[PDB]
């Protein structure tokens, strides 16, 4: 039962700004952390897998890093389409999946 | 192309039974582990259950164990989620996702493809 | 501003301190040479370079001490012109020889720690001797300007005579070139090479520690699985086991990654039985993780434990202590050599700073002379502490 | 008779003691005159009275003015700039062999 905590419950930002979202894990989960982006009324879309690997079809602005237990999602060039809810995930095992709480960006 | 389609949702009285489904296309269920992620209205995503068309390792969330029964039918290339004894906390939108098996990069990709989701209200 | 002076205390403190440095350093370096040549024979590349470093320090302590009497009474040099040349070339000779030997020591440590098998043994001792020959030749050839140009110089009408550097041009680029090679080739490039070598050593040390630390988490939780029966504690033990296996696989090529692929495969198999409410099968399935440890991961674990043991060697602590102390003792000299080389070029035109630089250069030579005396004290760590037996005997 | 000059650099002129040395076949470099460097003008034998060393703080040049030029005064005159304190260095200029 690894609990994922997301630091910013909300993050107001302007177009072209750089935002950072941070995740923390109860235990060590290696790099088994994925980042999602859910727009209202739509299913989430995977952005970064393995905590540092950009998914195919995703703009290179998105980035992820891991420093031990702390996982950070960073976008350096925010765009009008970046305004969505960004979730966290630890996927160390099939039955051990826990998501974050959400980082609605406005 | 790869696509997951959910069906079988609706509105039922509390304590009722529902039979959710997750159709698949563009990939096989044998080489992918199909999960069920639930998002309560106004809340975040929480994992519910998962099934394998492989040997058959299944699991459920601690807050949902005993009343849910996930199943897979590789002949029809779809996964089902049996629901019974539904409580008021089970009202949410259920997404079915896919997740590769451990050997290789498919496991590291997490829920690469999701489904449009189906709404269940009790 | 032209009228100044700080020789009231310099002319008395330095000569006594110089004599103390001379005696202590000569005794310590003689002991270091004696132990490195008889108590622990020249069977390693590191001992060959360390013996050469001790010999270079002995040469500096034997050919400079005429500077102690040169500064003892004013700056008079009532010695031979050859003595002035061989006492003024010794600063450059010691700097270049010691810094080159320290770079070669860092390179040897890098090779011995992070390329255990890429470097042979028979072909390195000869290479070490040839490198020492080339280092001594390079240090001697880089001290040739101080032999050709340094000369005795009678001051005006009075009989006071000094060992002066004779530049046969007012706008001569030799002082700038000599003072810059002493900064670049004598300090900068060797320091960069040593930093790269020690960072690459640290990078491999971190990778070796990561594999063993992550395997320790795998080992402790394996014993927890056997000594537990509740169908629950097995799950948390494997949860920490799976994460450790994934983290260890990131250390490192195909065989190493493959070996950890079955390891996480067995962990998942144990979690499948643990999630099914079976403890004996979960405990039984967790036992095969030891069988796959020997097949693939054991050969990589030993290469990591051995690498970490090399950090605990006395020769590693001594070499890095010598390297660090050398760059701390010589950095006052290179800073003021760069400060002085700027004044000649006209980059800085300030009388106040010029007096500071002039009064600081004798102290910088004093500090660099102190490095040779404190080097043999680092050897008093362990293993080489058998010199106490030799002294009593 | 004639006057010699020494176009020194700015760094040498400010600090170093600039003077004249003389060399003839059969003898080494013997001191003649000196100026600047924080000390007073120093003169050698047989040149104390006749030879005059001057100063120019604008053109960056020291002049050795000699008027008699008799006996065996003829030799090669070398301009030296020595800073004794700290590391002694001597900056020898181009020689000039007089008649
Ligand atoms: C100032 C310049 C022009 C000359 C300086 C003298 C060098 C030619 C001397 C001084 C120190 C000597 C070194 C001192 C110690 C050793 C270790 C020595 O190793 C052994 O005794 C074991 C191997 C063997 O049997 O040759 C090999 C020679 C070497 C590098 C010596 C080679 C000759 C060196 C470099
Ligand atoms: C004016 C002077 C006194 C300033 C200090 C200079 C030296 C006395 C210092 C500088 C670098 C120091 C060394 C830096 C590193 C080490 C390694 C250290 O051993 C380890 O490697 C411990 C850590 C580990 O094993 O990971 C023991 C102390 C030692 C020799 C230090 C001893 C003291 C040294 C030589």
């Amino acid at each position: 039962d690894i609990q994922m905590t997301q630091s910013p419950s909300s993050l107001s930002a302007s177009v072209g700004d750089r935002v950072t979202i941070t995740c923390r894990a109860s235990q060590s989960v290696s790099s088994a952390v994925a980042w999602y982006q859910q727009k209202p009324g739509k299913a989430p879309k995977l952005l970064i897998y393995s905590a540092s690997s950009l998914y195919s079809g995703v703009p290179s602005r998105f980035s992820g890093s891991r420093s031990g237990t702390d996982f950070t999602l960073t976008i350096s060039s925010l765009q009008p389409e970046d305004f969505a809810t960004y979730y966290c995930q630890q996927y160390l095992y099939y039955s051990l999946v826990t998501f974050g709480q959400g980082t609605k960006v406005e | 192309e790869v696509q997951l389609v959910e069906s079988g949702g609706g509105l039922v009285q509390p304590g009722g039974s529902l039979r959710l489904s997750c159709a698949a296309s563009g990939f096989n269920v044998v080489d992918f582990s199909l999960h069920w992620v639930r998002q309560a209205p106004g809340k975040g995503l929480e994992w519910v259950a998962y099934i394998s068309s492989s040997s058959g390792s299944t699991s459920y969330a601690d807050s949902v164990k005993g009343r849910f029964t996930i199943s897979a039918d590789t002949s029809k290339n779809t996964a089902y989620l049996q629901m019974n004894s539904l409580r008021a906390e089970d009202t949410a939108v259920y997404y079915c996702a896919r997740w590769g098996y451990w050997p290789g990069e498919p496991w590291w990709k997490a829920f690469d493809y999701w489904g449009q989701g189906t709404l269940v209200t009790v | 501003c032209p009228k100044a002076g700080r020789h009231n205390y310099i002319f008395v403190m330095i000569p006594t301190l110089y004599s103390i440095i001379f005696v202590v350093g000569i005794f310590g370096n003689s002991l270091v040479v004696i132990v490195i040549y008889f108590y622990m024979k020249l069977k390693t590349v590191a001992s060959v370079f360390l013996l050469n470093l001790a010999l270079a320090d002995l040469c500096f302590l034997l050919t400079l001490p005429l500077w102690a009497v040169y500064t003892a009474m004013e700056y008079r040099w009532p010695f031979g012109n050859y003595l002035c040349k061989i006492a003024s070339a010794s600063v450059s000779f010691n700097l270049y020889a010691s810094v080159f030997l320290l770079t070669c020591l860092s390179i040897d440590r890098y090779l011995a720690i992070v390329h255990p098998m890429k470097s042979r043994l028979r072909r390195t001792m000869l290479v070490a001797k040839v490198t020492c020959i080339i280092i001594w030749l390079l240090a001697g050839l880089a001290s040739l300007p101080a032999i050709i140009h340094r000369n005795v110089f009678f001051i005006e009408n009075t009989n006071i005579t000094v060992c002066a550097f004779h530049y046969e041009s007012q706008n001569s680029t030799l002082p700038i070139g000599l003072g810059l090679t002493k900064n670049i080739l004598g300090f900068l490039f060797p320091f960069l090479i040593i930093l790269t070598s020690y960072t690459l050593i640290w990078k491999a040390l971190k990778k070796a520690y990561d594999l063993e630390d992550n395997w320790e988490t795998l080992n402790d939780n394996l014993k927890v699985i056997e000594k537990a029966d509740n169908a629950a504690q097995v799950k948390d033990a494997l949860t920490k086991m799976r994460a450790a296996a994934l983290d260890a696989q990131k250390a490192t090529m195909k065989d190493f990654r493959h070996g950890f692929d079955i390891l996480v495969g067995q962990i998942d198999d144990a979690l499948k039985l643990a999630n099914e409410g079976k403890v004996k099968e979960a405990q039984a399935a967790a036992e095969q993780l030891k069988t796959t440890r020997n097949a693939y991961i054991q050969k990589y674990l030993e290469r990591a434990r051995s690498t970490l043991d090399k950090l605990n060697d006395d020769i590693f602590k001594i070499i890095m202590a010598i390297v660090l102390f050398f760059f701390f003792s010589w950095i006052p000299h290179q800073i003021f050599t760069f400060l002085d080389v700027l004044i000649q070029l006209g980059i800085i035109r300030d009388c106040r700073i010029a007096d500071i630089v002039d009064t600081a250069m004798p102290i910088t030579i004093c500090i660099a002379y102190f490095n040779n005396c404190l080097n043999p004290l680092f050897y008093g760590f362990l293993g080489k502490k058998f010199k106490r037996y030799f002294l009593q005997l």
